């Protein structure tokens, strides 16, 4: 909710993998 | 599928040396054998197993 | 001293003890370094040292109280020391600091000063403590891409990619109420058993945490840091151990016990023991032993640690190590077993009787957020004569015998054979 | 990236066992070459 500079460590975890990733904060990244 | 049956066998180390050297001879023992009989029929009338009976009358 | 158990909500724990006069109350997590992907790893650390940073001012200002924590693998604790008669205001700083509120603890400045302290930290970590450092490259590979290998300091790379973002998503999906309980280790009888339960005295956010894809495994994997710099060698060796809440915790810590530790440098260490250490006083090899029986809440880490000046009798170390590993599985003497036994009960007894209110407090709440109650010391110590040598035995065949091990080195590691001939070493001798 | 963050080896890894899956048939792989080597050597 209005983000600032929002580059944090998910951003460039999502590309590597993403099944690995527990599907249990994939919606709040996506929201 | 490795039962405990089988993980058991895999323990023993100062008799298990006679044994697979008894299990070595009866395999090798069969492997002649088996290698014997191909080659005996793999040719007939060549040998000289059937020329008696080829000669007989 | 006797053990007490409630709940509403969340999980309260007491200890009491009226010979100390030192009362310490805290919360303890559940979600430590072995609840964060490998891109977010020190963020428990920042946690730590942002709690640990600004407020101490305050606290020994406005009352009077000493605040620790602690991460091991799991279990983030926050204790918070004081004195007897002074409890409520340890509550209530701990309500204030957590509850509400961590926006003024979480500012631009305070943040950046925690993060420069904890790079230095780490760099010195790092650049020292070689013992510590190849105990975590051990974890880092006996845990290959699980989460259970990544460190509990935070990889530098890892560190200045994370602000605020990640702290405070941490903080909302761990600091939950289902795996948080509130020890009471001290002298306090039942102000802790009332107050901790209250109509709104207890952590927001009420929630879950979220599960784990992957459990745990363990492959073996070699991990060497060779570098000629150094003076000395420091190298470990591990296997698959036990988790918490099974029945071979304690024959495998007796395990441990049986070869224990041992200093070259003290008269005191050279005379006692068992054989390895007449092996090895013959020639000057060794220096340092640790035996440690490791356990976590997904599996454990059953070990044997060294360091040794002399740098090309590293081979004979091991093989004599190995061997006497191998001895342990066929025939160890009951005298062997009875001494280990009481060798092992006076450890605990050191362990679990330090004055230390906040080690007692953390021992306690390791032990309730898996089984749910404190396993009591006489029934520690009754279980520990229950076992026998037939125990051991099948315990070391199981879980010795030809087995899967990690190793890891650094300093001068030039004249360690690499990995099969020191797994080697585990079934080719004669049995 | 630092020495814990491990390089990928899924290339070679295999199904998450890590057991006497492959001990035992390597164990009785070897057992079988010693039966061939002795029955050679006899
Ligand atoms: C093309 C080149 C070679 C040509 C042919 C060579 C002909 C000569 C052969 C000489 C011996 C080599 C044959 C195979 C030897 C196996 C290895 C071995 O015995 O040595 C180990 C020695 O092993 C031991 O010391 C323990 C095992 C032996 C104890 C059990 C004995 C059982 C009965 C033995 C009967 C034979 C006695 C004579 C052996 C030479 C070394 O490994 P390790 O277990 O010590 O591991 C290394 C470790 O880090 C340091 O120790
Ligand atoms: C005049 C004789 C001329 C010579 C006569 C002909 C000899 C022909 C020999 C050909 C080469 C054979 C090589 C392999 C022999 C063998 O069986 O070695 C295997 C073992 C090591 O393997 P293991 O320990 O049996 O493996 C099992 C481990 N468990 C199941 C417990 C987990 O190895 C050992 O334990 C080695 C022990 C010592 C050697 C034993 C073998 C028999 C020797 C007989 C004579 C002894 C004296
Ligand atoms: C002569 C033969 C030809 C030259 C040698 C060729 C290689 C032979 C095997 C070498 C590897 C090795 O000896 O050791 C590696 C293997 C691996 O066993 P492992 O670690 O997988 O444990 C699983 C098994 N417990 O152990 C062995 O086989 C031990 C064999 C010891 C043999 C000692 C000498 C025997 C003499 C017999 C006559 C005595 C009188
Ligand atoms: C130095 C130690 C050996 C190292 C490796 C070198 C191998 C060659 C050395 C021997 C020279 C050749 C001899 C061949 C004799 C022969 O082939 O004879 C034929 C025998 C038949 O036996 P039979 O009962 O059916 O008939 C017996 C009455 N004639 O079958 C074999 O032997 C099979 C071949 C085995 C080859 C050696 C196995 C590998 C080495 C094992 C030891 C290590």
């Amino acid at each position: 909710a209005q983000t600032h500079a929002l580059s944090n460590a998910a951003v460039m975890d999502l590309q590597s993998r993403w099944e690995n990733m527990p599907s249990t904060e994939q919606q709040d990244i996506v929201s | 599928s490795f039962s405990s049956l089988y993980k058991t066998f895999f323990k023993r180390n100062a008799v298990f040396v006679g044994t697979i050297f008894a299990g070595a001879f009866v395999f090798q023992t069969v492997f002649d054998t088996a290698i014997t009989s191909w080659y005996e029929n793999h040719n007939k009338g060549k040998l000289w197993k059937d020329v008696k009976a080829r000669i007989a009358a | 001293a006797e053990v007490t158990q409630l709940s509403n909500g969340i999980v309260v724990a007491t200890e009491h003890n009226p010979s100390a006069h030192t009362a310490s109350v805290g919360v303890v997590f559940g979600s430590g370094a072995a609840n964060e992907n490998p891109y977010n790893n020190g963020v428990s650390n920042l946690w730590k040292n942002i709690f640990l940073s600004k407020e101490n001012s305050a606290v020994a200002a406005k009352e009077g109280l000493a605040l620790s924590s602690n991460i091991s693998r799991d279990f983030q604790s926050y204790i918070v020391s004081s004195l007897p008669g002074s409890t409520d205001k340890s509550l209530d700083f701990l309500n204030q600091s957590f509850i509400q509120q961590k926006a003024n603890l979480l500012s631009s400045s305070n943040f950046e000063a925690t993060k420069k302290s904890v790079l230095k930290q780490v760099q010195d970590f790092e650049e020292n403590d070689h013992p510590n450092r190849v105990l975590e490259h051990l974890h880092s590979t006996a845990f290959q891409n699980t989460p259970l290998s990544l460190p509990t300091r935070g990889t530098l790379e890892s560190l200045e990619n994370l602000v605020v973002a990640d702290l405070e998503s941490f903080a909302n999906n761990h600091f939950l109420n289902s795996n948080a309980v509130v020890v009471g280790t001290g002298n306090i009888k039942h102000e802790d058993l009332v107050n901790s339960i209250e109509s709104k005295n207890l952590s927001l956010q009420t929630g879950t945490k979220p599960v784990l894809k992957k459990k745990a495994a363990f492959l073996g994997s070699e991990v060497r840091l060779r570098d000629d710099t150094l003076p000395k060698a420091w190298i470990s060796l591990a296997v698959e151990g036990e988790p918490v809440n099974s029945p071979n915790y304690f024959v495998a810590k007796l395990a441990a016990q049986i070869f224990g530790s041992y200093n070259a440098f003290e008269p005191a260490s050279r005379l006692q023991g068992i054989k390895l250490l007449d092996n090895i006083q013959e020639y000057q090899l060794c220096d340092n032993f640790n035996h440690f029986s490791l356990s976590y809440k997904d599996s454990g880490l059953w070990g044997f640690s060294t360091a040794t000046r002399n740098v090309t009798m590293i081979d004979d170390l091991i093989h004599f190590t190995l061997k006497q590993w191998n001895r342990l599985t066929i025939s160890v003497t009951d005298t062997e077993v009875e001494r280990a036994k009481s060798l092992l009960k006076l450890q605990l007894g050191q362990l679990y009787e330090s004055g230390n209110p906040v080690n007692d407090a953390n021992l306690l709440g390791a032990e309730v957020l898996i089984k749910g109650s404190k396993l009591s010391l006489g029934e520690a110590f009754k279980k520990i004569d229950a076992i026998t040598v037939k125990d051991v035995k099948a315990w070391a065949g199981k879980r010795l015998w030809d087995q899967d091990i990690a190793i890891a080195g650094t300093g001068q590691i030039e004249g360690l054979l690499d990995y099969m001939r020191i797994r080697s070493d585990m079934s080719m001798m004669r049995w | 990236k630092s020495t814990y963050r491990t390089p990928n080896f899924d290339d070679v890894l295999k199904e998450n066992n890590d057991a006497d899956k492959g001990r035992s048939y390597a164990y009785f792989m070897v057992g079988a070459m010693g039966l061939l080597s002795s029955a050679g050597a006899k």
